[PDB]
């Protein structure tokens, strides 16, 4: 797997490819 | 957040699973 630094709408692909089925969380920024 | 970690940094594929569901 990529060892990069996700970002932005590179990192919600990442996680939709990464939890599949089951689907993700995305939270408000700190 | 998920931010912190994989973006300002970087993350393991095991790092971005803890946000799945
Ligand atoms: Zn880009």
């Amino acid at each position: 797997f990529v060892n990069q630094h996700l970002c932005g709408s590179h990192l919600v692909e990442a996680l939709y490819l990464v939890c599949g089925e089951r689907g993700f969380f995305y939270t408000k920024p700190t | 957040g998920i931010v912190e970690q994989c973006c300002t940094s970087i993350c393991s594929l095991y790092q971005l699973e803890n946000y799945c569901n």
